[PDB]
């Protein structure tokens, strides 16, 4: 069913480059927010978490428990809600919420075939936002027990990045396991709790009052 | 074609200490993620702690309140689980399982034969 904690103890020991002395936990439904320096190691991170709890070498791996959002937006070719979908069984209401969520109601109702819309090497060509809202859909959309979103705002106005954090991360996935890769204050103000990594290392973990107490 | 076999189970006084050590056996151990359980006779069975391929990630029992620690060896095909602070009610068979599926959720393939440890007053 799920593991109400997971205990993460990397000291130095994967990705010893990049990545030295982590240590962290992540319990259900909480709002991890991962911020820190440039080269902090933040995606490092993520793939690294990815790596521990994915399903080992050729298993059947049926419904995938993790969903990840890269910082690279990708298309495949097909329709705009092919690659939200991503394999995984169509429900209106559950697509409906997402596209709302995620502002592509108005973006893809202008569009010609709508949903429909074809995507890739033989169809339309897309906006550095669009691609990005398109992305964090399909990841939003798969029912997944944990979700990783490697700076999943980018090429989007404070307004949008403001208003899709809101109704999309903290509204929408209110329940679900997040860790969010994140600069902003304001995303952090509204994190159960906060890793703070410099270097490769975890400097801070705790909550935004905590954090504003120790500074 | 995995094969399990724990140690380390018998007697300690109310508020002791002891180790189990499982033992992996006929394939990469790499592969396969850990866990531990329980059974005090009567009752359900209990999940005490669970470990990842690398040993980086663990997570336990609402029981465990900290008392025990769940640790791996992949070179010598091994994992470990201190247990400390053992109340009477610890008293149990524990299990070890060992699996090849997502930690999220877990299906645990392979089991043990238990080690019998149990927690005297007297």
């Amino acid at each position: 069913n799920g593991d109400d904690s997971l205990f993460f103890s990397n000291f130095s020991l994967l990705g010893t480059p990049v990545l030295k002395d982590i240590n962290f936990k992540i319990e259900r439904g909480q709002l991890l927010a991962v911020a820190g320096s440039t080269g902090a190691g933040k995606t490092s991170l993520l793939m690294m978490i990815m790596g521990e709890l994915e399903p080992s070498e050729g298993k059947i791996k049926h419904s995938g428990r993790i969903s990840f959002c890269p910082q690279f937006s990708w298309i495949m070719p097909g329709t705009i809600k092919e690659n939200i979908i991503f394999g995984v069984s169509y429900d209106e209401y559950r697509y409906r919420s997402v596209i709302k969520a995620c502002q592509l109601e108005e973006d893809i109702s202008k569009f010609p075939e709508k949903d429909n819309t074809v995507l890739g090497e033989g169809g339309i060509t897309l906006s550095g936002g669009q691609r990005a809202r398109i992305s964090l859909a399909r990841a939003v959309y798969k029912d997944a027990d944990l979700y990783l979103l490697d700076s999943p705002f980018g090429y989007l106005d404070v307004l949008t990045e403001k208003e899709i954090f809101e109704s999309c991360v903290c509204k929408l996935m209110a329940n679900k396991t997040r860790i969010l890769v994140t600069s902003k204050m304001e995303h952090l103000k509204k994190a159960d709790k906060i890793l703070i990594l410099h270097e490769g290392s975890s400097y801070f973990y705790g909550t935004f009052s905590e954090l504003q107490n120790l500074q | 074609q995995v094969q399990l076999q724990e140690s380390g189970g018998g007697v300690v006084g109310p508020g002791g200490s002891l180790r189990l050590a499982c033992a992996f056996s006929g394939r990469t151990f790499s592969d396969y993620w850990m866990a531990w359980f329980r059974q005090t006779p009567g009752e359900e069975r209990d999940f005490v702690a669970a470990i990842s391929r690398s040993g980086i990630t663990t997570s336990y029992g609402d029981f465990v309140e900290g008392r025990f620690t769940i640790t791996r060896d992949n070179a010598k095909n091994t994992v470990n689980l201190q247990m400390n602070f053992l109340k009477p009610e610890d008293t149990a068979d524990y299990y070890c399982a060992a699996g090849t599926s997502s930690f999220l959720r877990r299906e645990y393939d392979y089991w043990g034969q238990g080690t019998q440890v149990t927690v005297s007053s007297a």
